[PDB]
């Protein structure tokens, strides 16, 4: 499914680290004046037109580069663009709502109506451009047994290290909101997590913890986990809700590799129903992945 | 972890041969000096050097 | 040191030249300064030395 | 924090006397000076200064130099800056200064007889053996260490009398410079700037005429000829009350200084040596 | 002096420190 | 006791800032320096050194720092922003640092309530009596001024870091809204602004 | 269990005869200014660092000495320090509450949060630095028989001698407070004892005699007497309550050597249920132990 | 495993210093018996090689050294390899260790000084010096031809005589550094330099030229490659005997 | 000390200050 495509970096932009999807290079007309400046990165599939390439290179406002990627994942596309322009970080993903470019690459990764860029709130929670990690509570951080418990109390230390370095903490466990909330309360994690996934929740013990799963779209022509194999789109949307419109890389840590929708990194852990000292090794793996990303963009 | 306050004043070796040091920076040496060298007495040589050289 | 004790300024100068024309200058400084300080301190045939009673 | 403040190694061995030693901080500067600014000012009428030579990008040759503190009216002893060993005792009012300072001066000029006389006199202090001898040892050792450090003979082509046009013959200022102690010679080198600087057959002139004079009397803030150079310098009171509340102000000022400019420095094939 | 409205909550945010859970 | 140890650490940080000031070797106190408009170079050097010090603290592993910066000491009201005495604009690739010298001078000249307030302190009269029977400096006001300037430059440096890390757009947005750094530490620990809290209430 | 450790005597102190426990020499930072002066003795285990020894000796404010002791008892530690610095007496034991040094040496001997030194009341009951003796009433001073009685009326004379020389009198009998109180009343000892152990007690015949056994900690990882093998910590705490923050040595006299938690001296007596003239010999033993301590510190 | 002359300097004494200043190329078992650090700091040379051609597919990396002598050096400062009559003069025998002094004495045939230094050092020092002797003499014998290609340094024979006067190690060093301006490849003479870059004389090897001033040798065309400015050593006329493309 | 070369040449005479 190797597909050729073009990417352009604006040589003088107002909004940085933001990418816009176009069905073709000609879509720039839809931006016209004082809109292109808000998308310093432009991505669009390539139609093998040398005259189009000539036009693009003549467009001195843009630095062009061509790369190929499978037509099924933002991961390869984003890796290619980020290595091309040496940008470890990505801004909010924008699309031309007037002319939605239907690329199978996306299929529920993330997006935004282009015109909403200016409305974005730059202020965020963590200084710099933190990483993001999503944890599937069930048997990943706790014990699958009924009387759930932290499989390895080193979970607290690992989360504190994540926070100290700077990295958004997200939970997505495919259980009842009440189940996950009470699991947090029992294992005394609670405030560790920036985002929680399973009007948010009201029990007189919590104010707002589980953003209501209002977004429903079934599947994008893929037979898999009934609910979903997790949702980069939903998690990044909640990041933006939490004022996080930038991130360095995203890692999904869970007890089930099947979900693994599209994440810059993934970590699998045992479906262990009883406590065991292994989360230190899992934390070692996660920090190794983070360091690997840091190596990819060490220069 | 590290601890320090300021430069300190200590004892003084009064035997001449205490100044003997190997001319080598790469090869350490320590002269054999009797602790008596640290007495503010007329003796400007320690008992060790005295016995060793002047008998 | 022994040359300094027994004068022998010729041997003293020879040794200093040998140690200079080769760090070693720092050791020259240390050894000669200490020995000369003690010698001047003793120096019974002077004043300012606290020796002659 | 090595304090090279020669003349601050002075201890008021007399109990009734307390030596403030209020002298300049720069003594803690590992420079070519062995006497810091306030001692220099007090006992030699010199103010430390620096003269940049090459200062374009990173070549930052900054030759040091001191300034006259002698007006255009002083003469003879009043004008002598660094007296010779033959006349320093007269130029300096040694009797008016502490015996430790006198000892320092005598050591600098190699007046061992005066040193012996001073220690003999101190012999008859009430607490002589207790602490006077300790003070003697401390001051003498410090001064001797400084002198040895200055002396290059211990364990380059700068000529001071070789600038003087109109001189009959002889020079000999360099002769007296040689006669000076290592400390005095280093002080002269550090404070006096040769009027000329030749590098590998490249001559730079800093003044059209040398400002200092060197002769048997020593170093003098005199001119080679003609008259002397012009060299100028809360307790609320009734007068301190100001009256009602109510011309080249916009231009910078050229110093009315007289820096020590005298001599010729010759440098061989060595390039812009910056170590 | 500037006759500009003041944002008290934003000033508080300037000098606002969050407290961790350990 | 413990809190006293953190107090000692904070005072040590202030002392390090004092070492930086001595390294600058200013004859006058910062109050007089800021009062003297002609000392533009001194003001710029002070600001730059404080910023570098804060950068080193905030990034202990990082010793590098912008070694050249355009500076402009502003005096007119129209040349200053309330609540941001220091600003970091860009003149099309040129990084300009604007300073509100009148505001700095005003803050420094403000009388502090050193004596006025009474606060808990080691007051064991028994220890005092036992001691009695057994028997260049900085004032509290100067320390307060110096802390005020350090914290001001800390705010300025945080805005500068937003500018460099995110860009001029986000720097302006941060100037408008300061909510970004309610969390602060999330590096920051070495910043005194993360050591205390200040709030305003309707009254 | 021979463990090497360092002790330091402040060369100029405000508070005398007081020892402070530190987990390491670096803990002095936690005292900073005007706090070290209140602990003239510092104790901390040694990590075999010659550079640490060099730093300590450079600390001219302290006189250093190294000694070894088993890692299970304050007795050897205190003997070593007291012989090192020729101090027969010990002040209130202080510890760095901010950083509690977990030394197995202590295990319920005594301690104090360091900051409370200044609050200590110097005034006490007996002039000088008296000794302390704790008596286990049951069968030690009385007869185990139901109609308890002084096994040897010389008990009164021995107690009077203790008081005359100067020595705090303490009782700890593992019985009901009412039982011990009525035993005192019947045998007419009562006022002899400074401290009594078995809101203190209220029967309209006693005002406050048995300090309520509020302090409960079970055991410190040692299987022994169900309640405890006696408590130097509790007894010294009651001494301080009685304004006794100094003592010369402590002796436990009882009918059961098993308790013997940690006392400078111990004396065993017969579990005799009937009167017998033996307490004179027991008193001889106790005074012999006191004289032995006096010999240890006779110089 | 490596090879470096003067790396055999064992701490026979407790006098001045030793840290094994040996370049890593000593591990490179090349035709040299000395590594880059020692070569640079004792003869003002830098190791180098040179390919030739692929006409017959030879492209052999001809061994050669680089001049480290500028055009301002004179006399001793310009002498690269001293003769037995001047090595003592050019070398600060008082600076280097007695081990290196012994090495120089042996390589230059100064056994008198060798034994003098041995006797002086006797007052474990003797055995360590004997180990130094073993290593140095092993290297010298290995270089020595006397055991179990007409590289004239005069024809382009007084110069060849001087080279022969040099020791086996010294002769090896000279032939490894110097590169004949002419090389015959078995009946095909090829010229590679139109001029010489060094001269052999009574004093030894000198970074000089036949005539004129000394070659200058100090310590936005980004779109083009560079040509080295330093001067390699060049002198003599070598003839390869009746041998094939002996890439062995 | 500045390295500047000011302009010094000739003789000047004045009566009183006139300033
Ligand atoms: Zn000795
Ligand atoms: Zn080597």
């Amino acid at each position: 499914l190797q597909s050729k495509w073009i990417c352009l970096r604006l040589n003088d932009a107002i909004i940085k680290r933001h990418v816009l999807v176009l069905s073709e290079y000609a879509d720039l007309k839809y931006l016209g004046f004082e809109k292109y400046k808000f998308f310093e990165y432009v991505i669009f599939q390539f139609c093998n037109d040398p005259q189009l390439c000539k036009i693009i290179e003549n467009n001195y406002n843009y630095c062009m580069q061509i790369f190929k990627a499978p037509a099924d994942d933002m991961r390869d596309i984003r890796h290619n663009i980020k290595r091309a322009f040496k940008t470890p970080v990505l801004g909010h993903m924008c699309v031309l709502s007037n002319k939605p470019p239907m690329y199978s690459f996306l299929k529920e990764w993330f997006l935004l109506p282009h015109y909403k860029v200016v409305s974005l709130k730059s202020e965020s929670l963590t200084w710099g451009f933190p990483h993001v990690v999503v944890f599937d509570l069930d048997s990943t951080l706790i014990t699958e047994e009924e009387q759930v418990e932290i499989r390895d109390p080193f979970v607290y230390d690992s989360l504190q290290e994540l926070h100290e370095m700077g990295c958004v903490l997200v939970l997505w466990s495919y259980g009842s909101r009440d189940h996950v909330a009470h699991s947090m309360r029992d294992v005394d994690l609670e405030g560790y997590f920036d985002i929680i996934i399973s009007n948010a929740i009201v029990d007189y013990n919590l104010k707002k913890r589980f953003i209501e799963n209002k977004f429903v779209f079934d599947i994008h022509n893929h037979r898999s986990d009934n609910n979903i194999p997790k949702s980069p789109k939903i998690v990044i949307k909640y990041l933006s809700d939490k004022n996080v419109n930038f991130f360095k890389s995203i890692t999904l840590v869970d007890d089930l590799p099947t979900n693994n929708y599209a994440y810059d990194f993934y970590v699998k852990v045992k479906r262990c129903p009883t406590p065991v000292q292994d989360w230190e090794h899992y934390h070692n793996e996660i920090i190794q992945n983070i360091m690997d990303y840091e190596q990819y963009f060490i220069k | 972890v590290p601890v320090g306050m300021a430069p300190r004043q200590m004892r003084v070796n009064r035997c001449i041969f205490a100044s003997i040091v190997s001319f080598d920076a790469c090869i350490t040496y320590k002269s054999p000096c009797s602790p008596d060298a640290y007495h503010d007495d007329g003796w400007f040589i320690c008992n060790n050097h005295l016995i060793k050289r002047f008998k | 040191i022994f040359h300094l004790i027994y004068n022998n300024e010729n041997a003293v100068n020879t040794i200093c030249d040998n140690l200079k024309y080769t760090n070693t200058q720092r050791v020259i400084h240390s050894v000669y300064a200490t020995t000369k300080s003690i010698l001047d301190t003793t120096n019974p045939n002077t004043f300012c030395s606290r020796v002659s009673r | 924090r090595v304090n090279r403040c020669i003349f601050a190694s002075i201890v008021s061995f007399d109990a009734c006397i307390t030596y403030k030693s209020p002298c300049s901080p720069d003594a803690y500067h590992d420079d070519g000076w062995f006497i810091c600014n306030n001692h220099l000012i007090k006992r030699f009428k010199m103010s430390k200064m620096v003269l940049p030579i090459f200062d374009e990008d990173d070549n930052q040759f900054k030759m040091t130099i001191a300034r006259h503190l002698v007006g255009n009216k002083e003469r003879g002893i009043k004008r002598i800056l660094i007296p010779s060993a033959t006349n320093y005792q007269d130029v300096f009012n040694l009797n008016s200064m502490m015996q430790a300072e006198q000892l320092i001066f005598h050591l600098i000029y190699n007046n061992e007889n005066a040193v012996n006389t001073i220690c003999d006199n101190l012999k008859y202090t009430e607490g002589f053996t207790s602490n006077t001898q300790r003070v003697i040892h401390s001051v003498y050792a410090t001064t001797k260490s400084i002198l040895d450090t200055t002396n290059p003979n211990t364990f380059e082509l700068r000529f001071f009398d070789v600038t003087n046009a109109r001189a009959l013959r002889g020079g000999a200022g360099d002769q007296l410079f040689n006669n000076y102690s290592g400390f005095l010679q280093n002080l002269i080198r550090r404070a006096v700037a040769p009027e000329y600087l030749q590098i590998d057959t490249e001559e730079l002139r800093f003044r059209n005429c040398a400002t200092c004079i060197i002769d048997e009397t020593g170093l003098v803030a005199s001119v080679p000829d003609g008259p002397e150079l012009y060299n100028p310098i809360n307790r609320l009171q009734i007068r301190n009350v100001l009256k009602f509340e109510g011309t080249l102000s916009g231009y910078e000022e050229y110093p009315t200084y007289v820096p020590l400019f005298l001599g010729y420095q010759i440098i061989n094939s060595e390039n812009n040596f910056l170590r | 002096v500037s006759n500009c409205k003041f944002n008290i909550e934003d000033y508080n945010n300037i000098f606002k420190v969050m407290e961790n859970i350990r | 006791s413990l809190e006293s140890y953190e107090t000692l650490k904070i005072k040590l940080a202030l002392s390090k800032y004092m070492a930086m000031l001595s390294t600058l070797e200013m004859t006058q106190p910062l109050l007089e320096i800021f009062r003297n408009k002609a000392d533009t170079r001194q003001i710029a050097a002070v600001v730059f050194s404080t910023l570098a010090f804060i950068h080193n603290r905030f990034h202990p592993l990082v010793t590098n720092f912008t070694n050249k910066m355009e500076f402009v000491v502003t005096e007119t009201n129209d040349t200053s922003i309330p609540g941001e005495p220091i600003l970091f604009t860009e003149n099309e690739g040129v990084l300009l640092c604007s300073v509100d010298r009148p505001s700095i001078v005003k803050m420094l000249s403000r009388e502090f309530d050193t004596e006025a307030l009474v606060n808990f302190e080691n007051d064991n009269c028994n220890v005092r009596i036992a001691k009695t029977f057994g028997a260049f400096s900085i004032t509290e006001v100067e320390a307060t001024q110096y802390l005020t300037l350090l914290l001001t430059v800390e705010h300025a440096y945080l805005h500068y870091y937003i500018f460099k890390n995110y860009g001029v757009f986000e720097y302006c947005k941060s100037l408008t809204d300061h909510s970004l750094f309610t969390n602060k530490l999330r590096k920051t620990s070495n910043l005194l602004l993360s050591k205390f809290k200040f709030t305003i209430e309707d009254f």
